[PDB]
RNA sequence: GUCAGGUAGAGAAUACCAAGGCGCUUGAGAGAACUCGGGUGAAGGAACUAGGCAAAAUGGUGCCGUGCACGCUGAUAUGUAGG
RNA sequence: CUGGAGAACUGAGGGGGGCUGCUCCUAGUACGAGAGGACCGGAGUGGACGCAUCACUGGUGUUCGGGUUGUCAUGCCAAUGGCACUGCCCGGUAGCUAAAUGCGGAAGAGAUAAGGAAACUUGCCCCGAGAUGAGUUCUCCCUGACCCUUUAAGGGUCCUGAAGGAACGUUGAAGACGACGACGUUGAUAGGCCGGGUGUGUAAGCGCAGCGAUGCGUUGAGCUAACCGGUACUAAUGAACCGUGAGG
């Protein structure tokens, strides 16, 4: 109880609510010396961890050549939105087997 | 005080500091040696609750003797000759709050990120030895 | 470092459970008994409350149709007020054949 | 040496059953200070060694590539060439 | 300056330790006839070794959950369970492990040698009274009778069982030699019954269309062990044993 009293406002409420395998785009804060830019990162969600305070969530994104994945801290401040292109029609928690989608129409 | 668990702060520019959260309760000084009876100058303190029942009396006579509520288990800390304290003072968090480092029993030298007296708070960037609800001493950093 | 195989340790507690439940009561080593309750308790509780997949789920353990008739019909409404400890251990010496400390393990029940 | 059923399978391998034959002539609790033997566990996959040994990987065939098909077919045909 | 217990301190002595390299400010400075260009101190950035070590970043997890091949039982089909290495493959919320994260070596003081240095003796961290000036400081409990009597730490009988601790039972993440952390009925430590979160990602049953193999509604739902937040109507209960009664 000390702990979930010290993370409720260290939270935020404005999380989307995504599911793996969907299409989600993600800003996030970058710092070049002195500047603050907004960088958007397009991919699809192969894997949510959800614990609160510590909930994170990985996207893949096909470069130019090969992949990159990229954990992202959804309570962090580094990311400012997330938003949902496709709702993708999969069944799996953790879709780790695209390392090596149909379209959900709800 | 004691350990709850561990968790992590971000801050406003971006990163994050594991912190780990150590509960402090008021700390009640029981007993103040002197280089007359004891030789060397400390002061025992003890925190806490015990049940009565459990609380053997010759601990019980030994709290009554200072008005003190009987607490768990005693420690106590030598001094620096530079302050002073008085049989049942009450000794708070805040002592903390003009000090950067401090030690944790050992792990020396970690940095302190916040310190709050409402709610008897105090926390540490780091880890500590022992498992949640175990018992830790913190105290100021003595490498300068 | 703790802060039978799987398969034989599964198959003895839900045989031993079958049995209890029919009988009412058993002598058996104290070790069995206390971990038995682990298994036991947790079918009443879900026979307090019938439904199909209930009675489905409850026969998945102990794969027995008696003791599935045995829950839910007496079981349940005996134990619906009791919110848990349905069962008793009761110490009762030593087992001759190898000094086994042996325990009667008991609903509470059969108060006639 | 002979007699050795059903399903799956190329087979006399292997797994799962009926009939028949059995629990092998010390047990009940507690967990590993790693003496022994398997499966799995990031990879610049040789940073070990005289020797990548013993493991692991691997194996096939609704086949046109010197990669593709693979467990089920409303229907073609409520069983197609044919003994 | 030897009565019987439960704690907090003083720390002699002994053991593990005195990491390394680079850049920037000091500074187009010192030395040298120019160029080249400091050393030390301070600050910052890597790697190696050791303690602590999980809120966050990975892997593993023979109990729960999803999917499935060959065969069999539960008088049946559907729906399950057991076996074939955990049947094989893909994940995860507690406990255990590091690549990552975090901390420690540096500075100060008395005594150096050579001609006032990273070595010795310290400061920092862990342990410490079977270290005999013989239990410091603080606290709790105790003021009970007759004979023998060579009349003195002698023996015998009767009465008493405190403080505190141990055993048995519910727990043991201190890493199985276990006297150890707490709690044991003014009682939530563990084994259950609920609620919330995470993981699994569309179960059983019913209904429409295709009258098949799937998918949708029912339903982001069902289930979920060691853990989080509550509740004693179950069980740790009530008698012993051990240790004494004013201290040369």
């Amino acid at each position: 109880n000390i702990i979930k009293q010290l993370e409720q406002e260290q939270m935020k409420q404005d999380v989307p609510s995504f599911r793996p395998g969907d299409t989600v785009e993600v800003k996030v804060w970058v710092v070049e010396g002195s500047k603050k830019r907004l960088q958007a990162f397009e991919g699809v969600v192969i894997a949510i961890r959800n614990r609160g305070l510590h909930s994170a969530f990985t996207v893949r994104k096909i470069s130019n050549g090969e992949g990159v994945e990229r954990v992202f801290q959804t309570h962090s401040p580094v990311v400012d939105s997330i938003s949902v292109k496709r709702r993708g029609a999969v069944r799996k928690a953790k879709l780790y087997y695209l390392r090596e989608i149909k379209e959900r129409l709800n | 005080g004691k350990k709850v668990g561990m968790t992590r702060i971000f801050t406003e520019d971006g990163v994050s500091i594991p912190v780990t959260v150590i509960e402090v309760e008021a700390n009640r000084v029981t007993q103040v040696k002197d280089l007359a009876n004891d030789g060397y100058r400390a002061i025992q303190v003890t925190t806490g609750a015990k049940k009565a029942n459990r609380v053997t009396k010759p601990e019980a006579g030994h709290f009554a003797k200072a008005g003190v509520e009987a607490g768990r288990g005693l420690w106590e800390f030598r001094l620096a000759e530079g302050e002073e304290f008085t049989v049942g003072q009450s000794i708070s968090v805040e002592l903390f709050a003009d000090v950067k480092k401090v030690d944790v029993t050992t792990v020396q030298s970690l940095d302190v990120v916040r310190v709050d007296a409402e709610r008897n708070l105090l926390l540490v960037k780091g880890a500590v030895p022992g498992a949640t609800g175990s018992d830790l001493i913190v105290k100021p950093a003595v490498k300068a | 470092m703790r802060h039978r195989n799987s398969s034989h340790r599964q198959a003895m507690f839900r045989n031993m459970a079958g049995s209890l439940v029919r009988h009412e009561i058993i002598k058996t080593t104290l070790p069995k008994a206390k971990e038995l309750r682990r298994v036991v308790e947790p079918l009443i509780t879900l026979a307090k409350t019938d439904s199909v997949a209930n009675r489905r789920l409850a026969f998945a353990r102990t794969r027995d149709n008696e003791i599935v008739a045995k829950l839910f019909n007496e079981l349940g409404p005996r134990f619906a007020s009791r919110a848990g400890g349905y069962t008793r251990i009761l110490k009762c010496g030593f087992r001759a054949g190898d000094n086994a400390p042996m325990a009667y393990i008991e609903l509470v029940d059969r108060s006639e």
